[PDB]
Formats: C-alpha cells, structure tokens, sequence
C-alpha cells in the first residue's frame, strides 16, 4: 500500500453519492436507499503508473453540517443527478462549498449520474462539460445502476492526484 | 439488487410498473420506472393512461415528474394522444392545470369540432320529447357537414383516421331526457398516420330506418359522395353532454381486464367492454354496440317474452341458430353476472342489458357500482332452458370456472379501481372502506367447496327479484 489517498463524496440528497460508494467499492447496487447519516467510509486500492494507492472514501450528506470531514482530503467527487436539473443548479454552491471549507488545491470530478435514465435526462452532457471547462473541474457521466464510467470516474481522479508529483 | 432484479425479469410488466411506480415511496424506483415507460408498447401503456394521468394529478411532485417525461414525449409523437390527455387533465381536477394548458399549446380544428357535438346536444334540452329533438339534430347535423372534411377524428376509433361526412338523416336521439344522449354515424377515410397526412378534399352531396348494422352501411355508403373510396368507413359514436363518464370509463377499465383475464385463462365467459371517451367531467363520447336494442324496448316491439323472441329469431329448440344463441346467451348472463357481483352494478333493469343479434347480452348502465347507493328473473331463466337444464347447470359452472379465474389475477383488477380511487370525488368512492370491500368480494380466502357454495347462493338471491 504505496500511498493513502483521501477523497470525498459531495452532492444534493438523492443524486447518487452513497451508491457511486457502494458500486466502486463493492460492485453493488441498490434502488431502494437509506439517506446517508452524516458520513460513510468505504475503501478501495489501484496501481496508477506503476503504484499502490490505497483510497479511502467518505460517503457525506445533503444533517448538513458534514462539513468537517472536507478536511485535508485530495480528491473530491462532486456528484449531481443529470435527471433532475436542481441538483445540478447547486453544484455552483457545491464549488462555493468546497471553496469554504476544504483545500484551495483539491482535486475535483464532476459527476453525471444515472446516465442510464436516457429519457429522463434534464442535463445535457454539454451544458455540464461546458461549465467543467468554464470551471477548473474534470468531468464525466456515470451510472451507477449499471456500471458505465463507475471505475472510469474514480481512475480519472486517482490518476489526476497522483500527476502531483512534488520534485 | 433484490428489487432492480424484479424490474430487469420477465415479469416485469406496465401493470407491475404502476404498482410499484404507485406504491413505492422511494423517489430513486419512482425515476427508474418513469424511464422504464418508454421501452414498453405503446398500446399497454395506453390501458393505463388514467391512472397515470389520475397519479399526476393528485400525488407527490416525485411521483408526477417520473411520469411527465414519458407523457410529453407520447402527445409529441400524437395529437390523439394529446387530446386524450388534455380532456383527461381536465376532466379529473375539480398541479393538473399547469400541464393540460402546456398540451392545448394546433388542437383547434377538433377542440371545435368537438365543442360543437357538445353545444348540439346542450340545445335539444329545450325540445321535450324524443322524436322533437330527433328533427332538431339531424337539420344542425347537416349544418356540420359544411368544413365539411377537417383536421378531427373520433379517437373513439380504434384506428387513426379523417372526419369527413356526417350522415345527418340516420342520427338519432335516445331518449326524451333533459340531457337525452345521442348517437350519430359519421363518415371517415382510414390514415396509416394522422399526424402525417394532408385532410381531404370536399365532395359534393346531393332516408333512417331500423336495420342491422351492415345494412346502414349499405345504405350510407351508397349514399355518400365519398363511399367510392376503399379509404371509407363508417363510424359512430354516442354523445353524452351532460353525463358523466368517469365511472363509465373505470368499468371499461375493470371490464376490459376481466376480459382479459378469462381469455388468458380459458373460461368462455363473454363480456362487451364499450370504449368511452372522457371529454369534461360534465360530458362524454361511447362507441356503441352495433346490431343490439334494449330487452325493454325488444319486449314492446316483439310483444314476445324473452323466450319466444330468441325462438322467433334464430328458430326452434332444435336448430343450429338457437342452441348457438341459447349458449352465447347464457355465457354472457355468466359474465355479466360476475362483472355485476365483483363491481357491485345497481340499478339492473331491461331498459340497461342490451341483447345481439348473435344472443349475447350487455350491460349498460355504470352508474350505481361498488359504494355507491343482477337479476336471474325466470325469463331469463326460461331461455337457459328452465332450472333442472343443463345449460342452466352451465351457466353456474361457468360463473364459477370466471371466479376461479378472477381471483388467479385479482390484483391486476383490484389495481385498476384501486389508483382511481386517487383523490377522487366519484360517487362510487364515498365510502371509508370502498376498495377494502371490492377485495374481500374476491373472497381470496374461500376453498372451492366453498365457493361452489357461494356461486350456489349468489344464483339464489338473483332470483328472489
Ligand atoms: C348509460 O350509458 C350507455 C351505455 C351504452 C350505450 C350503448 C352501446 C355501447 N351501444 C348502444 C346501442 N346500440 C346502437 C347500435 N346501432 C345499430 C343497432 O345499428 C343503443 C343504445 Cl340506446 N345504447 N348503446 C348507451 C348508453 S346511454 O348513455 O345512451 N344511455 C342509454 C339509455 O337508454
Ligand atoms: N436510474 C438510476 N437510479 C439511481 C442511480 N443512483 C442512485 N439511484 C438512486 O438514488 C437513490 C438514492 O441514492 P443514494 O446514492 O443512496 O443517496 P445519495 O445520492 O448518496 O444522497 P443521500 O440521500 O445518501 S444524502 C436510489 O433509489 C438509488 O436507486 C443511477 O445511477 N441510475
């Protein structure tokens, strides 16, 4: 186990944050759902460039005062529902958020998920990459009902951190 | 996984889909299935518009958004299905409104085609008798005929289709009410696409009687300027301005399930389920039976009981014609029997059972059913062939075979009144207990000797009168 990397799970109540955990980290998945009680940690290892991180991921919530755990973590998924277009309107605040309470020089995803709703879809992937490069944030859809860009979107964030190599 | 791996079987269908979609609290299922619509075929869908339309309405916001997806995308690719749409809207709200103006935004050439059949009928309430009203129609029939081909349809249709000529001489009113009904025969040209096809060109015009239904057509058709065209054919619908047909439309749903039911399992039972059309809450269309009149007005033009009438009509107690009659006759008293049983029908009277020229009977009257608030007389009787017959004994064996069949798939009955019950002020929902009641009537809990009991007695209260 080369390194520890800590990234967290950030996004509206219902958007998916707590099954992105469970599918990446557990290959599961579940329709019906528990709202996240403050946090939830689940943990998973990759080789990036010939490396061993082990990541340790902190499921939050939409009990808004999770805040603390932002601290001193890498990487963050920033997580909205592309079927409902609320969610993604308050990943402004969601940047405001971050730009609050946690690192200044964190790495950052947005992420679309439930892709797999194609008739539902309230986001469209341009509007979304368009704000992602407007923004200094890397982007990608995923589902995490059937598996699209599930490891995808962690090994982008996880590759990205590890390109901070120091000299 | 438990779950989305029910939803991802086989068994998943649109009717499970509801069930779920309305019962589940979980806005991540609710969203799921909303998607899931749309991989369904559009005519099963179709069955359940009500419902989803009725849940739009009158549940949480996450319930309606799952839907509203689907629907927008149904009334984009139909103007019928728009239409069905926005009269059901309306029809059922008196949340909804934000969504019925958003459709009607095009819809003009029929919206007044239909307000006029509407305002017609309003008219006649100042006519008091039958046959007065009868004259008023057929002239202000004929006053339609002008624009005389245009952008509407009877989406009482079971197919797409243009307008094109009303038949004014052969309409006529049914009864001398203040609101009478009315049922009038109108000329159309087939479409393989409505919302595709360019309306078609006028062509010029230049007597009623009682007929069966292929001899109207005869004689309409050889009337009209347009009966050249192998396009043509002839419709009809029944106009209802001042009568409700929300009751009259869940029956059609209730009926048109048990219909299924007894055909899937294999119970030759015989139902007629008759389209109907919402159009306000005040008023409405039916797609009438062709080639059948009332008991009541069979015995005051006959002067034959029951009996002898089938007899005079289809022949003798050893032709082909009447052992047929006799047999669609007491299948469709089994039926009817079931349907009346199950949904609780009042008000059962030879003014409301209509008879087919093949010796089918058909329930008419909706009205008084479940909470709000069948008869076996003898001359029905008598047509079985008497108490001691063994078509008689038929009838009973397959009210329960029917039975046995309804509870195999009560759920999907049950479903169908049990959404509309959604918020609703029908009559027929006044009750604390109305869909509790309509299930213990199913009597899920019986054994066979039990119900064998219970068809038994339910024969004998039909006859006590
Ligand atoms: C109570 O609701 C109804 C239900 C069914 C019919 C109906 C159907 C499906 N088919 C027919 C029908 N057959 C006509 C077919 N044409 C032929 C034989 O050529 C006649 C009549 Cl009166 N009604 N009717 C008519 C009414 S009604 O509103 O007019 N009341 C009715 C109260 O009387
Ligand atoms: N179609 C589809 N539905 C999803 C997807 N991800 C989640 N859902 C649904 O979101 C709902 C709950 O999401 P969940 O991830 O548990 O909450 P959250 O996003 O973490 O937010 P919270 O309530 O815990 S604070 C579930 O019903 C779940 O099935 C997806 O990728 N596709």
């Amino acid at each position: 186990y080369d390194y520890l990397f800590k990234v967290v799970l950030i996004g509206d109540s219902g958007v998916g944050k707590s099954n992105l955990l469970s599918r990446f980290t557990r290959n599961e998945f579940n329709l019906e759902s528990k709202s996240t009680i403050g946090v939830e940690f689940a943990t998973r290892s990759i080789q990036v460039d010939g490396k061993t991180i082990k990541a340790q991921i902190w499921d939050t919530a939409g009990r808004a005062i999770t805040s603390a755990y932002y601290r001193g973590a890498v990487g963050a998924l920033l997580v909205y529902d592309i079927a409902k277009h609320l969610t993604y309107e308050n990943v402004e605040r969601w940047l405001k958020e971050l730009r609050d309470h946690a690192d200044s020089n964190i790495v950052i995803m947005l992420v679309g998920n439930k892709s797999d709703l194609r008739h539902l879809r309230a986001v469209p992937t341009d509007e979304a990459r368009a704000f992602a490069e407007k923004n200094g944030l890397s982007f990608i859809e995923t589902s995490a009902l059937d598996s699209t860009n599930v490891e995808a979107a962690f090994q982008t964030i996880l590759t990205e951190i590890y390109r901070i190599v120091s000299q | 996984s438990w779950l989305l791996r029910l939803f991802e079987s086989k068994l998943f269908d649109i009717s499970m889909a509801i069930s779920y979609l309305y019962n589940s609290k979980e806005p991540g299922v609710q969203a799921y299935i909303g998607n899931r619509l749309f991989c369904f075929r559009n005519e099963d869908v179709d069955f359940y518009l009500p419902q989803l339309l009725n849940m739009y309405i009158h549940m949480d916001e996450d319930v309606g958004d799952a839907i509203k997806p689907y629907i927008v995308h149904r009334c984009r690719q139909s103007i019928n299905f728009s239409l069905q749409c926005a009269l059901l809207l309306g029809a059922y709200s008196s949340r909804g409104t934000k969504l019925r103006k958003l459709i009607l935004s095009r819809l003009a050439p029929e919206r007044e085609f239909i307000k006029s059949l509407m305002a017609i009928g309003k008219r006649l309430a100042t006519l008091p008798t039958k046959e007065q009203k009868t004259q008023r129609l057929i002239s202000e029939l004929s006053l339609l005929n002008h624009k005389l081909p245009a952008r509407v349809w009877l989406p009482t249709a079971g197919f797409d289709h243009h307008v094109v000529r009303v038949p004014h001489t052969q309409a006529v009113v049914l009864n001398s009410k203040d609101k009478a009904p009315y049922l009038i025969y109108v000329e159309v040209l087939e479409c393989e696409n409505f919302d595709t096809t360019s309306v078609p060109a006028r062509i010029p015009e230049n007597v009623a009687l009682k007929e069966p239904w292929q001899e109207k057509v005869r004689r309409i058709r050889e009337g009209s300027p347009y009966g050249h065209l192998p396009n043509w054919r002839l419709l009809s619908v029944i106009v209802k301005c001042g009568d409700d047909l929300r009751q009259e439309l869940l029956a059609f749903q209730v009926l048109k399930q048990l219909q299924s039911i007894w055909e899937q399992e294999r119970v030759p039972l015989w139902i007629k389920p008759y389209k109907i059309l919402v159009i306000s809450a005040d008023s409405g269309m039916i797609e009438p039976v062709v080639n059948a009149v009332s008991i009541h007005q069979v015995k005051k033009q006959s002067q034959l009981s029951l009996l002898d009438y089938f007899l005079q009509e289809h022949g003798s107690y050893t032709t082909e014609a009447f052992l047929s009659a006799q047999r669609n006759f007491v299948q469709s008293c089994a039926g009817y029997c079931l349907v009346c049983y199950l949904l609780q029908v009042k008000d059962r009277h030879n003014g409301n059972i209509l008879l087919d020229a093949e010796g089918h009977i058909i329930h008419i009257d909706f009205g008084f059913i479940l909470s709000s608030s069948f008869k076996l007389t003898t001359e029905f009787v008598d047509v079985m062939g008497g108490l001691d017959g063994d078509m008689f004994n038929y009838y009973k064996m397959l009210m329960l075979q029917g039975l046995i069949a309804a509870r195999k798939h009560m759920d999907k009955v049950v479903q169908i009144v049990e959404i509309m019950q959604q918020g609703s002020q029908l009559p027929c929902f006044h009750g604390s207990s109305t869909i509790r009641n309509l299930k213990e009537r199913f009597h899920m809990s019986m054994t066979e000797e039990q119900l064998q009991l219970l068809v038994e007695q339910m024969v004998d209260g039909s006859m006590r009168s």
